[PDB]
């Protein structure tokens, strides 16, 4: 396993970064953690590892709202609620918020295209390569 | 047709507007029946939990007492059918269901939309 | 599939992922799951097999709805609910979650693009191939 | 006829794949899977024949709702209702799910995608061929 | 589900159409007894600050005796909960909440919609 | 970041130049200034660093909202309110701040196109290499 | 530091030039010319640099309303109200001022039309360069 006060950290500073995580408890949070680091490599930020883990954990929770709720979600991940109105007491309506142009799947939430500045100032965008000999 | 798929989305569209936290309960009281001599009592209560949905509050007013009274109206599923004099406990508040109003074009009815007064007055 | 383990932690993987799959009944996940190893190739990953295997058991779970099925449902395969109504109580407006105008299929769910990137980081997702003798 | 014992589990396997077809007769299961035993090739799977043959046929089932109940169905399969409301109890409206793109009917319910994924996998979806002598 | 939304919501709302400097407050009266005799008066006040807004404002008309009097609507937050007898202190003029209307779908109503009558005559 | 002063002075830039980070607790926007530092480069800027600092941390956490939680939010991140109305009582509605179809998401906010400006000027948004040796 | 008077001149213009301006306090106005002086340049004006100068640190306050109030603006820069009406009162809808069609970024404020039209009539909008030895 990765180290553990490495990924405690990680799990600290995303929580720092996004209060409302607090209330989420710890576990689901070490999942989605243990699930993300398999993305990122260790050698291309050798200094901002936690960040950029963080930072591409917190893209793939939040990417479709695939982190939802414990018990209070209903078995409906294929179904979004447009808007609801109840008779004499109020309505409410919904919509997207990032309407994606380029089928990236980085370039679809916030916290991808901060990830995606920090890859590209540390390392780069490119992958040119040639067969060996 | 297909009142099975009419069941479903009620029953889902009550439990989206519904807080699993308010205490609610329901007393059915029956089978009374007097003495040879002419006086009785009922010693039945039948209380059983349930929830639901409110909406519509209003206050009531008689004739200037200060009563300090409220009525609601409320929807409910179809388990544990509610009848035309039943008594619905509400937060420690109790109410007589002073009309049913089942959603109805069939029998065993979908959901239930009852009108509920204060009890007393 | 080549043992029980494998499919053991395969489930509790997908559980911790979607949590809400705890209530549902072990038995469809089984299901599921072996359905979705016919198309996960162990020699690629030969590490995150049961990551990458309850990630696409998930996607295929979750395209369009088919998990919806419970015990009780009927023939709502063909058709979605756009919306529903009380005539004087409530209204509720559903709507689809995401757009898929690219057509690759794979990119329909949020496991889906994960699943992408996480093969093409194991293993690239070409296919160069030249005639033999 | 094609294998009895083959047969039965193809039939479970559909029905515990949609728990919801449970309540469907079976016999109308058995001319379905019959039918559609007509299309897959035997050799070319040779091992999850069972699990392709499942799946093309829930996809020949669910293509179009041409699968409807027993004599509740309306004799009108070239009409869809989009709506419907009674006076002063209730209301709903409906829409189409898969909005597909390019005519293949392939790629147009999910059984049917999931199908085609597999065949890719399993044998490809190329046609060279040559004059022979 | 999730009434924390709701919640927000109607708070931010409710900030939206509010002036921060109308002196208003609440006033809660209560815990009274009656003497050996039958006379005693309860000494309380139990005034607190309060903020909110208004609308729908109706003069009062008896039957011409000229006391050119008004009332009003109001609505507030979901802090200092409201009862059926209090009284609300409107920029040095008094009213009697004779209507709370709770926009209420659960428990804590995240807002209210009382109505308002001007004390007196 | 490598000493007090430097900091102190972004984040006095940042709640002079804008005044509702006032209310805001510091130690927030302390992480987000130390995070956002990890882009921006000294040795381009050399005198209006700090300016440049506080320009860059402003648009990174005011992209599409990420600052927007507080102490007590809920997972609101995948989904935009567009109008909410109590029945009888009020209505609002919603919109968003800015279109974005060059997608250089740059020019997300306006912090943003002023730190591309500043950089613009200070030394050219140009990269023109060559291969050495 | 730019001479005092110079700032003085700066700000009193702006003032006059915008005269509801005159109700914010007259230390918000330093800190945005601070930052605006940044861009404007020296040799190009050497006559109207006050003018300038304040042209351009209005269209920097000005862009996408940067400049909020003190204390009445809520934290969301990110989200505008489009219509909002009482009950029984009054009613108001919101809209957009220019539409720009460019992504030019100075093309988008009155102000900063003006500021290009008089940098091309003084100096120019163009820049040719050759390489020195």
């Amino acid at each position: 396993i990765m180290n553990q006060e490495t990924l405690i950290a990680a799990v600290e500073q995303m929580r720092k970064l996004v209060p409302a995580l607090r209330k989420v408890p710890d576990e689901t949070l070490y999942a989605w953690v243990e699930m993300a680091e398999l993305f990122v490599c260790q050698k291309t930020f050798k200094d901002a590892y936690v960040k950029a883990i963080a930072l591409y954990a917190l893209h793939l929770a939040f990417l479709d709202g695939a982190l939802k709720g414990e018990d209070e979600d209903l078995e409906s991940y294929s179904r979004r609620v447009t808007s609801f109105s109840l008779s004499g007491e109020f309505s409410q309506t919904f919509g997207e918020v990032t309407k994606n142009q380029s089928g990236n799947m980085m370039l679809s939430t916030p916290w991808g295209k901060m990830f995606e500045q920090l890859k590209a100032r540390r390392r780069g965008r490119f992958a040119l390569m040639t067969g060996l000999r | 047709m297909n009142y099975s798929q009419i069941e479903r989305m009620a029953r889902k569209g009550v439990a989206f507007f519904t807080d699993p936290s308010r205490p609610m309960n329901l007393i059915k009281q029956g089978e009374y029946g007097y003495d040879e001599n002419g006086f009785e009592i009922p010693p039945m209560e039948q209380v059983i939990p349930i929830s639901g949905a409110t909406r519509r509050p209003n206050a009531r007013e008689i004739d200037g007492e200060t009563i300090r009274a409220s009525d609601i109206l409320g929807i409910f599923n179809n388990d544990h059918e509610i009848n035309e004099g039943d008594y619905i406990e509400i937060d420690g508040i109790r109410h007589v269901v002073v009309d049913a109003r089942p959603v109805q074009a069939s029998l065993e009815p979908v959901a239930y939309r009852p009108v509920l007064r204060r009890v007393s007055v």
